[PDB]
């Protein structure tokens, strides 16, 4: 069904995921 | 836990850049 988003993660996949985002947010 | 959050219910990037 490939929505627009839901599939999410679970485990690693978050711990890379905040690693992603607070480098989006700001890499500074 | 942010596993529990994503895994379980949405947590589209409008919730976890709240994460950090």
């Amino acid at each position: 069904q490939q929505p627009q988003a839901v599939h999410t993660y679970c485990g690693r996949h978050l711990a890379r995921t905040l690693a992603d985002l607070c480098w989006e947010a700001g890499v500074d | 836990g942010i596993v529990d959050e994503c895994c379980l219910r949405p947590c589209s990037v409008d919730v976890l850049l709240s994460y950090c």
